[PDB]
RNA sequence: CGCGACCUCAGAUCAGACGUGGCGACCCGCUGAAUUUAAGCAUAUUAGUCAGCGGAGGAGAAGAAACUAACCAGGAUUCCCUCAGUAACGGCGAGUGAACAGGGAAGAGCCCAGCGCCGAAUCCCCGCCCCGCGGCGGGGCGCGGGACAUGUGGCGUACGGAA
RNA sequence: CUAAGGCUAAAUACCGGCACGAGACCGAUAGUCAACAAGUACCGUAAGGGAAAGUUGAAAAGAACUUUGAAGAGAGAGUUC
RNA sequence: GGUGGAGCACGAGCGCACGUGUUAGGACCCGAAAGAUGGUGAACUAUGCCUGGGCAGGGCGAAGCCAGAGGAAACUCUGGUGGAGGUCCGUAGCGGUCCUGACGUGCAAAUCGGUCGUCCGACCUGGGUAUAGGGGCGAAAGACUAAUCGAACCAUCUAGUA
RNA sequence: AAGCCUAGGGCGCGGGCCCGGGUGGAGCCGCCGCAGGUGCAGAUCUUGGUGGUAGUAGCAAAUAUUCAAACGAGAACUUUGAAGGCCGAAGUGGAGAAGGGUUCCAUGUGAACAGCAGUUGAACAUGGGUCAGUCGGUCCUGAGAGAUGGGCGAGCGCCGUUCCGAAGGGACGGGCGAUGGCCUCCGUUGCCCUCGGCCGAUCGAAAGGGAGUCGGGUUCAGAUCCCCGAAUCCGGAGUGGCGG
RNA sequence: UUCUUUGUGAAGGGCAGGGCGCCCUGGAAUGGGUUCGCCCCGAGAGAGGGGCCCGUGCCUUGGAAAGCGUCGCGGUUCCGGCGGCGUCCGGUGAGCUCUCGCUGGCCCUUGAAAAUCCGGGGGAGAGGGUGUAAAUCUCGCGCCGGGCCGUACCCAUAUCCGCAGCAGGUCUCCAAGGUGAACAGCCUCUGGCAUGUUGGAACAAUGUAGGUAAGGGAAGUCGGCAAGCCGGAUCCGUAACUU
RNA sequence: AAUCCGACUGUUUAAUUAAAACAAAGCAUCGCGAAGGCCCGCGGCGGGUGUUGACGCGAUGUGAUUUCUGCCCAGUGCUCUGAAUGUCAAAGUGAAGAAAUUCAAUGAAGCGCGGGUAAACGGCGGGAGUAACUAUGACUCUCUUAAGGUAGCCAAAUGCCUCGUCAUCUAAUUAGUGACGCGCAUGAAUGGAUGAACGAGAUUCCCACUGUCCCUACCUACUAUCCAGCGAAACCACAGCCAAGGGAACGGGCUUGGCGGAAUCAGCGGGGAAAGAAGACCCUGUUGAGCUUGACUCUAGUCUGGCACGGUGAAGAGACAUGA
RNA sequence: ACGAUCCUUCUGACCUUUUGGGUUUUAAGCAGGAGGUGUCAGAAAAGUUACCACAGGGAUAACUGGCUUGUGGCGGCCAAG
RNA sequence: CGACUCUUAGCGGUGGAUCACUCGGCUCGUGCGUCGAUGAAGAACGCAGCUAGCUGCGAGAAUUAAUGUGAAUUGCAGGACACAUUGAUCAUCGACACUUCGAACGCACUUGCGGCCCCGGGUUCCUCCCGGGGCUACGCCUGUCUGAGCGUCGCU
RNA sequence: CGCGGGGUGGAGCAGCCUGGUAGCUCGUCGGGCUCAUAACCCGAAGGCGUCGGUUCAAAUCCGGCCCCCGCAACCA
């Protein structure tokens, strides 16, 4: 009765949506993540999984702030100046 | 010393690595005092430390810390070198005197290692096989 | 081999005490001026039953001689303690059943229980269900006292500690046998998970040093030395003799 | 039985700043094996390598001898060639294995404590005036405060230095 | 030579990122897993695993309109070399 | 005068390129039982704790109690009441003995039919929680640990060696 | 042009090669040397496609369907009416918790799925639908988890929940001073005197504790939630809004 | 004559009806009172008289206006209509379920914490002087507000987990009538459905699931395996052994 | 009506073994008075037992009741004391040398030595003499290593010979039951003998009962048959009629003969050395894994000694030395 | 009638080095002998698996089949009885 | 002749092999070499007239402002603009803005509870209530303030 | 490999640390005792593992060898 009849009593869950990595890996009982390690200050990463490092790296997401830094870098980091008006 | 952080036995392998009691930590204990001072106070930077007493169970050290952003050091030409971001956490990288002695670096035949950049760089040059264009 | 049982009891989390329904710790009063020089009077309000313990507890209420409150204590009831009986506590208190007073002061030969081992830790010795301690002799110099413990060993202790006079109520508990597995199952259910003891011979040899073989036999001397490691100190631990 | 200094130790939604985390190809400091070989295997080898931890930078580290040499002597550190698969290590087995010198790329030296001498001659912060302020600076005015004699600043560091 | 104090660019490394250049390299079962809405769909509770999938035509000019069938589907007609 | 040497006895090497053969490197290609490092799992199951829920109808008839009779007290019999049970038949529930039935590319990677054990306490079960791999847990079968257990799974060493 | 097909013509022992015809529409070949990821029949080879088996096994667990009408092009399976049945209140019923997440309701389609069919569906395309002081969560704590102090650890961090701790920021009354509204009064905040513990931050149950809503009606799909009508609980009130 | 229907919420008041280990008089053996059982009594029994709690039961405001069952009309309809009436009297039962209360038995099992609320001991303090105040664990009435999230549907032989519309598994509420000890099995009512991934035609073998067999009764088979016998209730009767 | 086992209720290998297995109340031990016993933890003034204190905690063996539990400490363990002292490391001390170095004394714990313990692991034989037939031995002596199986029990779940011998059960019994013991190799908490109740436990016999059979036969439902519709999968070098011969030692193909005729349907299990799975029974590998110990190296833990944290005072005592 | 490398021990030279020069102790060498590898051209090495696994082998057993018939069974020839 | 079966050829089906293309990868080389409490990386949720996915953007949400350029975007409608006007679209981008979680920062993650000030409705502060804004995390440096000590001292 | 100890009539124990007699039991030949047996008491054999030396003189104190076990030890 360890097979099909044992799959029927799977009602409660152990993991939910994490609020730092977004993946369904936040363990309810231990009150911790482990795709990213939410209660730990540092993001969980490991070098023995090279594919998992590139799944969520710097180049993956939106660059909602960093692409401006790259764009401002070639322009000279000027502030407070405006182009000469007509 | 340093007891090996493994359970009761559980040192699976060849009989060389079965020792856990009589193991000595490669870095000096005084450098550990510098390491812990900067770990707790990440805003300041350690210059050096010195010995102020010991017990059979404890060793006491006094570590000098420098405010990088205080205007007394920041405007002093002799001491504003530490304000540079190159010297960020010298205690972590073994740049103080207590950490410099643990690296085994120096001049002459007495060492014959650390002859590149550091001990790791000395191992690198002797192990990278140089293949030219023409060989 | 894997970790044997008993060795697993040191980590806990399955073998910890069931302290949910227990009503507190059975301790004496703390030392102060009134207890050291005179006596203080308490009232036994009611007697309760502590789960996992074979002795009833007497709920004794004292008044604090410093600030206006009533202090509730957890006294182990002596045999003969009833509700509303005045219980005295101190050096000047008289000698009767249910009256704690220092060991250096009563004449030797009394019957005391809930004996204090070190002066100021509120009673440790001879307080299980019906055991008691007897005093052999006193010593005015060095303030020592020889007291016979229920195990039969005589220990020379200080004369400044105290015990409550009498025997522990609830004697003869082991006189009636259990007669069932269920009454034994319910007995240790209040205490801890240690009742279903599987003998090590029938167990497989990876869980026990005595298991294995085609016959249910030990195969090795069951008397094991005192300095044996964990997982090997199993059986007769440093036995001086083995027979009758 | 208090007041007033000093030393140690606190509370601040005190005034003003600072660190956390990420990336991590290169680097630094630790910790750190077993596959594999030795036709087995335990020293050895894999290997101070994989993994784990911390730390920054655009480079890092190292760096101006408690050096190499025994020469008619060279002279910080870093990288290439060569020494060299050499001296040496190794159940002297498998295998491991540098360094000096020489030719080059580059080449830059210095600062403290102490010893001393100068009236603390020094430094930090708050208020006012002038200048420019979108990498908060320069000058002047303040019995305006603080740090400092349990030592700040100038001369001065082994190539001698000071008077 | 002068240790038990400290600073110091250059010759050095760079499979990450930005912007490029080049190729006796592979040409859609090859080349990065991914030439395409690819770390996407999907699988496992989770750590993680992880695809397949390029091509109308110069230009849609993508078949107006007649007829059978309810329609899918046809016969004609028409466009394009 | 004998003897050992990879020697001299009027050079023949250096550089480049190709082929053959050997060795080390993944080494002509594919293939293990293994070992180590770091992480993920008690939603199945194993056990403990906390908080809740449930377990028809009958059989036997313990203590205690009442009445009567017999007697010399001692006391003893008879008829009632009573409802005790790790009691019994038996339903729901829990589980799976036998037919080694059905099926056995099945309804199903373990189900179905009849016949079964128990069914008031060592009973069953929901939710929360704790114990994590040479570890846990085990009324003990090397059982269970997410269809995997005489050492789980995931990734790396690793294209491990043969 | 490449590529592909060929009952055509042939060459070379052979590896293979040259022409003829057809499709095709855009690049390709010979010689001298150079270089390689260079030649397949197998590896219980990998990927993809297709056969015999084969229109075969099969569409058989739980008693059962029949007649007439409607829609339509089409009816054994849809709907309606009638008959006969079954589940038999520990149900094939009426409602929930976990889980599912639009699957709930109306209209339309029948391209693909519902291992036959379907005018039908939990399929598809359009839209719509969940209304709370009183129902729950929110609050409390249990088993337990988990910071600060403390200790350990090379280290990410680990141990532990009262243990090596200056762990209260609260409150009554009085004094000093001030503002606020008709500084008479009340109110506000700062300091001083005074009092003071309680066992420790915090999390932890939609089945534990937990104040207080019921009746009728209403929608295609929501109703102790919307409307109607009756109540009830908590908090506030300075000038107290009124009476007793 | 057979079937359906025949009633009143929450919130308050009153009265039934239960419970008291609550009180006053009085003091009892010739012992008394009393339950299924118990049990109680000079530490106060009976007998009288009172007091308190639950009152979910009845009546009352709600509240007959509304709801329901019939009959007849209005609006073509679009309408939450308009009227006539009725919604009555009683008794039972070891009846089934729920709830309240009393009592008894068992434990080497004694059967949770906290938030929050309430009562009491005290008198630190307050107010007013002969018409008024401070007070009102708020006596009655009155005003304002109660903020955030879920609320649809399934909850299982088709909406969950098993690769699926899978005979598997999954925690709970209610439970009609008859027969019958029974919430057992069978039939019927309310409610639900089309027989469970299809139908038609024949009734071959071999099958799966049910049955029956003259005579023998285990001779079959490793083996009474399977199948079969008895079976409920009432009246008798009941052995060896034994803790 | 009996035999065996387990007392019993209960639990156990989810997915081949529900039991005689585990557990269980009872019985008998061992350690521990808290700076302790057992154990966890890399670590800490850490943690579980412990909100605990010998009627307790932790580790054991046996398995209800009744009765009994005999002998053996030689061996391996465990434990006790001990200057009665063989061995014994580091550190310290003395001597020699220019010094590294060497030698000597001292020399802890533990091993040895000496006691205890078998409800610790365990074991419980011969030989020889010996009673008025023989036989046998009530009795006496010896070892190997310490005694040599006591009470009881059985051809058992334990007996190779074996289907041991006798009685019963049957017409017939390698089965069962009841006795004998010489027992390859029964046996006393590795528990022996019993034993009321009970067991989805393992066997023998009797009554009733029946298709288990003699000996099969008939009926019903759903399949299987055909048809409407939809419709796979395993497997497949090629395919498929045999006798003999040889072959690689058993042919569908080769040879010699027999001979053979489209396409099929429903059964059927003779073959296709049928399919399902690189046999797990055996062996090899200088391939592993689990477990054990008297295997070889180690190690956690634990005991002992020294150094440092480690201060103060007073006596005594051992050696050396001075030395009559 | 007996034993390679490495290691150790001993013996010998007015023997070499002991790495800046000199002396001594010590140590490393050169040559010879010995301390042994009996698996004897020389690893340092106890068992069990019925809980087992992997790569293979018909180079190799446990069936049948194939050769032979020791043995078993069967049938003969001579003839002392 | 038939029906069935085999080979070959033509044609028509299943299938997407070969060939030629390629806004893509791999390798090497050069320059620079820049994250974040003024809130990084990442994640969640929203934003177009008709918008599912990709990309872009953040309640100013298919982009705002400015500079350069100069008649378009476009799948379909629409309407701005006169391109004789900073003017449609694009690139640059130096100004402004940037929801929630997240080192994540008032306490914990249920999106629930807090407190201290200011402002507007309540009110004409007199306390509730509502809405908006600014604060309230840890570690640590300098300085300030208030303190503690049978620490060392003087005054008394 | 270096610290120890012990070998004894036909058989089991001393005498050894300190040299002066090889002894004590048990088996054997006998003698006594009691009326006799039994028991008991007595006389007799037959021997310091081996070599050498110090010494008035050895089993004894010494050194070396054959047979054992106590330990601690281990790179051809
Ligand atoms: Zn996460």
């Amino acid at each position: 009765t360890k097979g099909t009849s044992s799959f029927g009593k799977r009602r409660n869950k152990t993991h939910t949506l994490c609020r730092r990595c977004g993946s369904k890996a936040y363990h309810l009982q231990k009150s911790t993540c482990g795709k990213c390690g939410y209660p730990a200050k540092r993001k969980r990463k490991y070098n023995w999984s090279a594919k998992a490092k590139r799944r969520n790296t710097t180049g993956t997401g939106r660059m909602r702030h960093l692409k401006i830094v790259y764009r401002r870098f070639r322009h000279g980091f000027r502030e407070g100046t405006t182009p000469k008006p007509k | 010393g340093r007891k090996r952080p493994v359970p009761k036995g559980a040192t699976y392998g060849k009989p060389v690595h079965h020792g856990v009691n009589q193991l000595k930590f490669a870095r000096s204990l005084q450098s550990v005092a510098e390491e812990r001072a900067g770990r707790h106070c990440g805003a300041l930077r350690v210059l050096n430390s010195y010995w102020v007493g010991e017990d059979s169970t404890y060793k006491f050290f006094e570590v000098i810390l420098i405010d990088p952003f205080h205007k007394a050091i920041r405007r002093n030409p002799d001491t504003q070198w530490i304000t540079k971001p190159v010297h960020k956490h010298r205690e972590m990288r073994g740049l103080t005197s207590a950490g410099r002695k643990s690296r085994g670096l120096g001049k002459g035949h007495k060492f014959h290692h650390t002859i590149g950049g550091s001990r790791r760089a000395a191992w690198r040059r002797r192990n990278t096989l140089q293949l030219h264009r023409y060989r | 081999g894997r970790v044997i049982r008993g060795q697993r009891k040191g980590a806990g989390s399955v073998f910890r005490a069931h302290v949910k329904h227990r009503k507190g710790a059975a301790r004496l009063r703390a030392v102060d001026f009134a207890e050291r020089h005179g006596y203080i009077k308490g009232i036994v309000k009611d007697i309760i039953h502590d789960p996992g313990r074979g002795a009833p507890l007497a709920k004794v209420v004292f008044r604090d001689p410093y600030r206006f409150k009533k202090r509730t204590e957890l006294f182990i009831a002596a045999e003969g303690i009833h509700t509303g009986q005045f219980v005295y506590c101190g050096k000047k208190a008289q000698l009767n059943i249910g009256n704690v007073l220092p060991v250096g002061t009563m004449p030797e030969g009394t019957i005391v229980c809930c004996l204090e081992e070190k002066p100021g830790d509120r009673g440790k010795l001879a307080r299980a269900s019906g055991n008691y301690a007897t005093v052999i002799s006193h010593n005015p110099e060095t303030k020592k006292t020889r007291v016979k413990l229920p195990s039969g060993s005589k220990k020379v202790i200080s004369s400044a500690n105290r015990a409550v006079v009498g025997v522990v109520a609830g004697g003869g508990r082991i006189d009636k046998p259990i007669l069932k597995a269920g009454r034994a199952y319910h007995k240790y259910k209040a205490k801890r998970n240690c009742w279903p003891r599987v003998r090590g011979v029938a167990m497989n040899p990876v869980e026990h040093p005595f298991g294995g073989g085609n016959h249910q036999h030990i195969g090795k001397p069951s008397t094991i030395r005192r300095d044996a490691p964990a997982g090997r100190k199993v059986g007769l631990i440093a036995a001086r003799r083995t027979g009758r």
